[PDB]
């Protein structure tokens, strides 16, 4: 079967793309209205327009789940209200086959989300920040039993006012070394000048020692873990884990990123089950209102359980993959009720 | 009997919509506050008083929006189930139905006038003093597990964090005094099984004690002083603000004509944006009057435009 | 009194659904607006009622123009409307349904309004069910309550939309009796209906609207004997 | 093939709309499921199709229980459904509408699938609109294309819902001819219809359901001369 498959896939894909365009335009306008209150001498209306325009890929990435939900709702509602899904069943096409056809359209949005997160958002966000406001200062980090502090760090391998403190398994001091400038030549060792060490007293004009800081990740410490792309997030978490403890705010971001395609697919499945179930024979306006309510509820629930994952003991995997699994089960049951 | 029918229907659906909009709009704010409270930047025990003191602010927007949405829901229902064709077909126009709800619009106008003039300034005063009390948190209060927190001359680390913000584990403190403790309970904090170092002084210990707006002013003070543009803007906002209920009535009467096939909810999304245009225009007008750029007259100007537009559209 | 409709016209999507529909209906006369389905009889009926805006022509009531008047402005002139679908006030009692329209009358006081309500309930045999909600009644009782409510407005012409719709042959006779009572009450009745066989059984003047224009007029016997109607609407075999 | 249906029952708002409706059917036989509006003919018809879940009862098709199957699983067994409303695929052409179901057939290859869309178009006189969208055709042509599309699934029982709905007396003969052609094609037909005058003219065995139960059965001659039906549904003069 291909013609019915193309019909359903094309209708739902066009609905998803139309909802995507509408929601992206609406969020761009809404943020521009919000950004219009911060204009000043060096931040004109044109600058704030470019700031929200460069943030459009991020808004798109954030809309794609709810865009897919509303697109599935509208596309399947157009078919159901026209009594087309009834005659697809009258010939022997299951509910799950139609759901799979809609998931085929949702996979395009999943791939678009992947592409945006990997290659578009990390660049347009940097462009937006450069447009608005126009390397980390006072970088504090721990490497196992050693605590290192640098006042100024550069992505090209420059350090200023290095301070390293060592300890034992019993937490006893060995040497508190301080430097003025530092350079990066190889992993696990940095060249520096004005090398002053305590001893439990020593000085050296120039000598390198072992420290695990790497210039590749220095520009990511300022970036919030949510904003980081998946490749950046995984590389940074690996680097931190190999030398320190990864914060829970990074595990949470990793689990919200690895579970976004599954959340999108589950949301589309819930939309399909609602169209075949409770939202059958309802008007299109009511279907759209319920789709907005479900989108808001899902966004609020995922945000709250992300916040709750940072304060409660269990891993953020439970708090992120929990709602997705529960909504998939609910949608599958509503599809079983036919 | 028709007036009582409409009033009961509109009151019931408007209360339902107001409860829904309240739940949604301050659930978003409560979730955001809990997110802020998740990093320790806000006490978890006061984020309910924050919502309680911001009830009037959110209700100030919800009451016109709730009244407008309920009015369009009632009128769209009348259109869908053919109760309007027998009301129009008996000599009762849709404008006449809108005029039968003038007493209800006046009751809602009085309620929102109370909100604007008394409850919103009081709630904002309370919330502002509470937030000012919550902005002094520093040091061990903002610590997060497995991270470095810098607050002025203090650098703080915690290896673990309990569900409540007490009983720290694997504590590293920097000034220059270096303090490392296995445990710490909370600024007054008792450190258990810790070591203290000075940058060379070493002092081990078993226990240690470490000791490191015009929007809220009462309308009594705002009745006068119309000369000051900020004071005038706020007072005009409180005076001409409640009249969005009347505009929400004559706009919901205008944009409610819907077909039975289209549905009761067909016209809600296009018209909620039209009403949001009025609210956004009023907020922008407030901002400009606060800069002595527009003048107090811009409030009745915008109110009279959206109306003469709603009235003209309802009489086409 | 006579309702004179002349040269109705209305286009949808640049297609003239109705082209030069003109008919005359008097008070106390049952007139059936029939024709092929989708040929413009429903649109002409709605232009007479006022649901859809007129594009050409004029609707008069004894040299009184009603073309420019809205639906509610015609209703005060003596034109009533009974929707085909359930138009009862769902959460209002049947007595309250009739009274909500009786209170709009300016020529009745409370002492007369209550008597009129009691008489209307008694004439339609709904006095036993007068204390129940509109949404909790049978289809026949609901339709009788709607017809009683429409009479509370005291109309001079009735525009019945699809009266024999979803009606068993057991209840078609009761609806015939209702429409005959409306005729005997001094109220002209305009009927548009797909059920032509029973519509032609009470109307003494039927207008057949085909291709957007009136192609026939007269008593049902004339319509049945008409070759043009039997070629496009009624067919060779019909009785 | 016999579609035995036994003791249907369904309740709505704790009110049993259908109480013990039972009827049987054969292939190539027109059966009319008639009765007063809201007396359980529509709900029983839907439970036969599968739209409404069955609270009580059994549906058999040559000792093959379809009671627990879904709407699509019954349709794969040879049960067709034609909705009263416009159910054509609006954005697909008429030939695409027919082929969309012909591709569902597993016993037909690409070479012979075109043969059927050629014979199905010619049988229902919709060849001239084979390239036109389903949303831009007349009511009669759209209905013919819907029936041709339904026949593309090769059903054994075609359950027609309100076939004479909004149909002029000139074109009622066309619907009667279509239903008779369906009968001559080896397909049993189940008709539920408000228009009993014409429905009782093509059905060779009619079932009257009143108060949620079958109150009469037999040929239309027996249905007309039935005291209970005469009193409840048809009325003294008919
Ligand atoms: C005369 C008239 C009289 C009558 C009128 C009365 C007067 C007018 C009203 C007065 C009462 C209101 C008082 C008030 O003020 O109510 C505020 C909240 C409401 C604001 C209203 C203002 C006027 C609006 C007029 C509306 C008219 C209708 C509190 C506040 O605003 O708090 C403010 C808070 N604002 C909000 O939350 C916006 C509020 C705005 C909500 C507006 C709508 C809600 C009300 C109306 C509901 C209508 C329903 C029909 O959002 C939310 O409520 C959550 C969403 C709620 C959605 C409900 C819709 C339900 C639909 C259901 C279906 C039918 C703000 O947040 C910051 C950002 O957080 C997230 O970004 P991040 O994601 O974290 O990056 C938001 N992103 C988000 O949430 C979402 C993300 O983008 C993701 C979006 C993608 C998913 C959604 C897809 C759809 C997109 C397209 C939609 C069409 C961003 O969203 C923005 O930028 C704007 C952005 O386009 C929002 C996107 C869309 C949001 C959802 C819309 C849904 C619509 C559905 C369709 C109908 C937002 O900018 O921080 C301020 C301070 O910021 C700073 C500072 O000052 O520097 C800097 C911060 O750093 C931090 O430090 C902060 C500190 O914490 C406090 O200071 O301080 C806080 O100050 P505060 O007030 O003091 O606390």
């Amino acid at each position: 079967r291909r013609i019915v498959a193309k019909h359903v896939t094309k209708t739902t894909a066009l609905a998803m793309l139309g909802t995507t365009i509408v929601l992206v335009i609406l969020q761009v306008l809404f943020t521009y209205l919000g950004e219009l209150s911060n204009l000043k001498a060096d931040y004109s209306a044109w600058q704030a327009f470019l700031y929200v325009l460069w943030g459009a890929p991020r808004y798109l990435y954030e809309i794609l789940p709810i865009s897919a939900l509303i697109g599935a709702i509208l596309g399947l509602g157009t078919l159901a209200s026209n009594s087309e899904l009834i005659v697809m069943r009258s010939v022997g096409i299951s509910l799950w086959r139609i759901v799979g056809w809609v998931i085929r359209s949702a996979l395009v949005l999943v791939l678009l989300s992947f592409a945006l997160s990997e290659w578009v958002v990390p660049y347009t966000n940097e462009r937006a920040n450069s447009v608005k406001s126009h390397e980390v200062r006072g970088y504090w980090s721990r490497e196992g039993q050693r605590f290192i502090y640098v006042d100024y760090a550069n992505s090209q391998g420059q350090l200023k006012r290095i301070q390293v403190v060592d300890f034992d398994d019993n937490y006893r001091l060995k040497s508190v070394t301080n430097a003025e400038q530092g350079q990066f030549v190889k992993d696990g060792q940095w060249l520096l000048n004005h090398s002053q060490q305590m001893a439990i007293l020593a000085n050296a004009a120039k000598q390198p020692f072992s420290l695990a800081l790497q210039p590749k990740y220095v520009h990511m410490v300022t970036i919030d873990p949510e904003d980081l792309s998946f490749s950046q997030l995984v590389s940074f978490m690996n680097y931190m884990r190999e030398y320190s403890q990864v914060p829970k705010t990074y595990q949470l971001a990793f689990w919200k990123k690895v579970a976004s395609p599954f959340a999108l697919i589950t949301l589309v499945l819930v939309a399909c089950s609602f169209i075949f179930g409770p939202l059958r024979q309802q008007s299109m306006g009511f279907r759209l209102v319920i789709a907005l309510f479900i989108g808001l509820g899902f966004y609020y629930l995922q945000d709250f359980l992300g916040y709750a994952s940072l304060v409660y003991n269990p891993s953020p995997a439970w708090f992120v993959l929990g709602p997705i699994v529960l909504m998939f089960v609910a949608g599958s049951y509503l599809l079983y009720r036919a | 009997i028709i007036r009582r029918y409409l009033v009961k229907q509109v009151v019931s659906t408007s209360l339902v919509v107001i409860a829904l909009l309240t739940l949604i709009m301050m659930g978003g704010r409560l979730i955001k506050y809990f997110g802020v409270a998740a990093q320790g930047r806000l006490d978890a025990g006061v984020l309910f008083s924050i919502i309680g003191y911001r009830m009037p602010e959110f209700l100030t927007l919800i009451l016109p929006l709730g009244f407008f949405i309920g009015l369009m829901l009632v009128f769209g229902r009348l259109y869908v189930d053919h109760e309007m064709a027998v009301l129009n077909g008996s000599g009762i126009s849709r404008i006449r139905l809108g005029q039968l709800l003038i007493p209800l619009a006046l009751v809602f106008l009085v309620i929102q006038g109370i909100l604007m003039l008394w409850m919103t300034p009081w709630g904002l005063r309370q919330f502002d003093q509470l937030s000012s009390s919550q902005a002094v948190r520093t040091g061990f209060d903002l610590v997060r597990p497995k991270e470095f927190i810098s607050s002025g001359p203090y650098t703080i680390y915690a290896g673990d964090l309990s569900e409540d913000r007490k009983n720290l584990k694997d504590i590293f403190f920097y000034q220059d005094v270096m303090i490392l403790a296995k445990e710490a309970t909370r600024n007054v904090v008792d450190l258990i099984q810790g070591r203290r170092y000075e940058i060379y002084s070493q002092a081990e210990f078993q226990r240690y004690r470490l000791r490191l707006k015009v929007e809220a002013l009462p309308s009594s003070k705002l009745w006068n002083k119309w000369n000051d543009p900020v004071i005038a803007s706020e007072m005009g906002w409180r005076v001409f603000g409640p009249f969005t209920i009347v505009i929400a009535l004559m706009m919901a009467v205008a944009l409610c004509e819907v077909s039975p096939r289209q549905g009761r909810y067909y016209r809600l999304i296009p018209a909620i944006f039209i009403f949001a245009s009025l609210i956004v225009l009023l907020i922008a007008i407030r901002t400009r009057i606060s800069r002595d750029e527009l003048g107090v007259w811009a409030y009745p100007a915008a109110l009279a435009v959206y109306g003469i537009a709603a009235a003209l559209f309802s009489r086409k | 009194q006579t309702l004179c409709i002349k040269h109705l016209a209305k286009n949808y999507s640049k297609r003239w659904v109705v082209k030069d529909v003109s008919f005359e209906m008097q008070s106390g006369q049952i007139v059936g607006l029939l024709g092929p389905n989708g040929a413009g009889k429903t649109t002409s009926f709605y232009m007479v009622v006022g649901l859809v805006r007129m594009d050409k022509g004029e609707i008069h009531l004894d040299n009184l123009d009603l073309s420019d008047l809205a639906m509610h402005e015609r209703a005060r002139k003596g034109i009533g409307y009974l929707p085909q679908e359930a138009s009862i006030f769902r959460k209002l009692t049947i007595a309250e349904n009739i009274m909500a329209i009786l209170e709009t009358r300016k020529d009745l006081n409370k002492q007369q309004r209550q008597q009129r309500l009691q008489e209307l309930l008694n004439d339609f045999k709904i006095t036993h069910i007068k204390d129940s909600l509109g949404m909790s009644v049978s289809g026949g009782e609901r339709r009788r309550a709607e017809i009683a409510r429409a009479l509370a407005a005291d109309p001079k012409f009735m525009l019945l939309d699809e009266p024999f719709a979803g009606v068993d042959p057991i209840s078609v006779g009761d609806i015939k009796d209702i429409i005959r009572n409306l005729k005997d009450r001094g109220i002209g009745v305009l009927i548009t209906d797909h059920n032509v066989r029973e519509t032609l059984a009470i109307c003494e003047h039927a207008y057949i609207v085909s291709e957007g224009a009136v192609i026939a007029e007269g008593s049902p016997q004339d319509i049945l004997e008409n070759e043009q109607v039997r070629k496009v609407y009624l067919g060779d075999d019909f009785t």
